[PDB]
């Protein structure tokens, strides 16, 4: 599935 | 839910967890002590193995258990400890059930011995105090409405490095005093 | 060998208008086969391949979580990065990111990429070591500090290696008659006059599949890289492509013009020319 | 920075006149990604088009396809027109089936 | 010091509206928030990314609403509280999402069918055995808080108008008085050792301070008995 991305 | 460890200080505590979920991105150890917050440290799906200070991590990604590994076990590692996963790299840890570790001390001198112990003030309870007895004693529950115990607890006096354990008895009745008051705990026979 | 995952990731600012805006688009190789759209009536995740449509909800309800977090991390990255960069609330500015995985013949990741743009040009990139990130400008350079205290490439590579990976094989397995299958072009050479001059003729690759080909016009056997015009390859619209290539002559030159086409599923590079 | 659309406008398959097909129109390689893009029988909208999902390239120049079903004949004409930011007019392309 | 959450204690009744306050660290932008009771994983509930909800699955219902306005502070918002409600809800601050978590101390929160029975404790300084001072030289004292309800409480010693956590315990939790069902009074001790050089020089000075957590001006009073607000219960004694 797909990736959830970090902040900033 | 995976049990209580009580230890011997100095010796090693191992504890386990294991998750469910489809992969983990990471896996997180974290200790939750007295009322307090809770805390870390943490291994990815991809590396089998990680040591920080006294700790030594472990994953294993076909059993989805870890083994969290406590090197000297000291006082102050008494706490509960909890695994973390991050569920699917998506960013919410997921916590579980954990493991209540006590580490209590070898006392090396037991002087087995229950007091009576007087209230200032008023000619009140007797309380009844087992304390200095060996850390292999435990203290059990007391089936009667008037008797009932506190459960063994440890104190430090960090000035004169001496460490006691110590659990109380309270009533409010004349049907009891000292020698009564522990007739369920298995006890070392010591003053009074 | 080489197969891949990549998602594509769009969110932008309306000021004017409305809420940011975010829209994601997965591929396997050169298929499409997932969609999120933040505009919707309510935002959810949605197939593209007849063969994904095979997932339990679970599936659904997992990526439409990751995209609903994904959609507040770039309604507040916008924000960040109007503050990082002295930027207005009154322009609109985008952000984009490409990440995937390659696997190889065997199936262990091959390549992995992770890669943000803002606003056209790039931003902070991951390296081939999946540990350090190239950094664009200044601004990308608190983000890259950011996120080396975060360990943020490890997290990147974990997932890489792990939940893509042991996806993307889950797929290429269910829709392996689409997605392992290589449709190799057909091709036909066609006669057009711009005088008696001078006429030019036309390398017609339809309908194949993956996008990657090559139509090269050889004079005599030779490149002609110069002299040749060709368009991008282009989508047909069903999953397959075309691409097309011409060049201008004098007349009477035909047969020395050999059209050499390469593809995944051709056998021998067919060279050919063509006429009535 | 800002690049102006590619626009090749085709059908899926070889012009058969009389034939149910498919007319594409292929925006690619612009940025920002907020593109008009109408399909014209001559010269008026074609109102049952649909597109691709959005998405870029290796270089984050977006991409997107509008297509549409129709017969093509041999005089009515076929056109993609296009508003991008980039174009100070609106960019009328007539369909070729010789591309 | 790190990610503050308050009040650290609340104690209402049925249908009542609470609201949990946290401030996280600078910079962080994901705030979760958490829940756990009595010897379980802390249970997901919601998790911000910077001024808006990213996820809200741990969210058990409508009543439960969060916020986080500005972006830092966050604010959680329980409505027709219940006994079921009774937990502590935990703060926490990552960087960037996920990786390492760093919590709030917390908010202990009981929700009680009536405020009806809410006690606080009796406190009861006990003096040491000289058959102690004796046969090991040191005095031990014992505090005994009795009868008191919730157990919400904090045992502090000291020692002559300063604290010292040396040489001291408490015990980790109460237990029932009337151990028959969940609504019992509730007993909790704690012990301090010193040397018989210290107990005996007479002109020290010993306070067992018990802190209780009960109610505030914001609650009623329909009662006769001295009701129950947030304070401390001490017991002293001195030097022989």
């Amino acid at each position: 599935t797909a990736f959830t991305i970090p902040s900033i | 839910d995976p049990q209580a460890l009580s230890i011997q200080e100095g010796e090693n505590a191992t504890m386990n967890c294991s998750y469910k979920t489809s992969i983990n991105n990471l896996q997180w150890y974290r200790q939750n002590s007295g009322r307090g917050l809770v805390h870390l440290i943490l291994i990815r799906s991809n590396e089998r193995e990680k040591h920080s200070g006294r700790l030594r991590v472990t994953l294993d990604t076909s059993k989805k258990s870890s083994s969290l590994l406590i090197t000297a076990s000291r006082a102050a590692d008494t706490a509960s400890y909890f695994c973390a996963t991050d569920d699917d790299s998506a960013r919410q840890l997921t916590f579980g059930s954990g493991t209540q570790l006590t580490v209590l001390p070898d006392i090396q001198n037991p002087d087995p011995a229950v007091y009576q112990l007087r209230d200032s003030k008023s000619s009140d309870k007797s309380v009844c105090l087992f304390t200095d007895f060996d850390s292999q004693t435990n203290v059990s529950q007391s089936k009667d409405s008037d008797v009932y115990i506190t459960d063994k607890c440890v104190l430090d006096m960090r000035s004169m490095d001496f460490k006691s354990n110590s659990a109380v008895a309270w009533s409010n009745k004349s049907d009891f005093a000292c020698a009564n008051a522990f007739n369920n705990s298995i006890i070392p026979e010591d003053t009074f | 060998g080489s197969h891949s995952m990549r998602y594509f990731y769009t969110a932008m600012s309306r000021p004017g208008r409305g809420e940011p805006r975010f829209i994601a688009v997965g591929y396997v190789d050169d298929t499409q086969f997932v969609r999120f759209d933040s505009d919707a009536a309510s935002p959810r995740t949605e197939p593209r391949a007849p063969w994904i449509e095979q997932e339990g909800p679970e599936y659904w309800d997992r990526n439409t979580q990751i995209f609903k977090t994904n959609t507040q991390t770039y309604r507040e990255n916008l924000r960040i990065a109007l503050r990082y960069y002295n930027q207005s609330e009154a322009g609109s500015h985008t952000w984009q990111t490409m990440y995937g995985c390659d696997v190889g013949p065997d199936g262990r990741l091959l390549r992995g990429h992770n890669q943000y743009a803002y606003d056209g040009k790039d931003y902070i990139a991951l390296n081939e070591d999946l540990s350090s990130w190239t950094a664009a400008d200044t601004a990308a350079q608190i983000t890259q500090r950011k996120w080396e205290a975060a360990r943020e490439a490890e997290q990147l590579r974990a997932y890489l290696e792990g939940l893509c990976v042991e996806w993307l094989r889950r797929h290429l397995e269910n829709g392996k008659e689409t997605l392992q299958r290589a449709d190799p072009p057909k091709t036909h050479v066609t006669h057009h006059p711009v005088s008696d001059h001078e006429a030019t003729l036309r390398c017609w690759a339809l309908g194949f599949y993956p996008a990657e080909i090559t139509l090269t016009w050889q004079r005599d056997g030779e490149d002609q890289t110069q002299d040749t015009e060709l368009v991008e390859t282009r989508p047909a619209g069903d999953r397959t492509f075309q691409k097309w290539a011409a060049v201008v002559v004098p007349s009477g030159e035909e047969q020395r013009y050999t059209c050499h086409v390469q593809h995944e599923g051709l056998p021998k590079p067919l060279t050919l020319r063509w006429e009535p | 920075i800002q690049r102006t659309p590619k626009i090749q406008v085709y059908s899926r398959h070889p012009a058969e006149n009389g034939k149910s097909n498919f007319l594409n129109c292929y925006v690619s390689g612009f940025h920002p990604s907020d593109i008009e893009v109408d399909l014209l029988k001559n010269g008026e909208r074609i109102e049952k088009v649909e597109h691709s999902d959005l998405s870029f390239s290796k270089d984050w120049s977006f991409y997107l396809l509008y297509y549409t079903e129709f017969t093509p004949t041999e005089k009515d004409e076929y056109a993609c027109r296009v508003n991008h930011v980039t174009l100070s007019q609106p960019k009328i392309v007539k369909w070729d089936r010789d591309m | 010091a790190g990610v503050s959450q308050t009040p650290s204690n609340k104690v209402t009744e049925k249908g009542k509206y609470v609201e949990l306050r946290c401030d996280p660290i600078s910079g962080h932008t994901a705030l979760y928030w958490y829940r756990q009771s009595l010897g379980q994983g802390p249970e997901f509930l919601i998790y911000f990314q910077g001024t808006g909800a990213a996820d809200d699955s741990g969210l058990p219902n409508d009543r439960f609403f969060a916020v986080r306005p500005e972006g830092s502070v966050s604010t959680l918002k329980i409505q027709r509280t219940e006994r079921g409600d009774s937990a502590v809800y935990l703060c926490a601050s990552s960087l960037t999402g996920g990786g390492e978590l760093f919590f709030g101390e917390g908010s202990r929160l009981t929700v009680l069918e009536d405020l009806k029975n809410v006690f606080p404790p009796e406190v009861a300084v006990f003096e040491p055995s000289e058959a102690e001072i004796s046969h090991t030289q040191k005095a031990t004292l014992v505090c005994l808080a009795t009868g008191f309800y919730p157990d919400h409480v904090e045992l502090s010693w000291w020692v002559n108008g300063k604290e010292v956590h040396s040489g001291v315990c408490t015990d980790p939790q109460p237990l029932k008085e009337q151990p028959a069902l969940n609504d019992s009074r509730y007993a909790l001790s704690s012990r301090l050792r010193v040397s018989a050089t210290f107990w005996q020089d007479p002109r020290n000075h010993f306070r067992c301070q018990v802190q209780f957590y009960g109610l505030s001006e914001n609650d009623e009073w329909t009662q006769d008995r001295a009701k129950p607000v947030t304070q401390i219960v001490s017991a002293e004694a001195w030097g022989r």
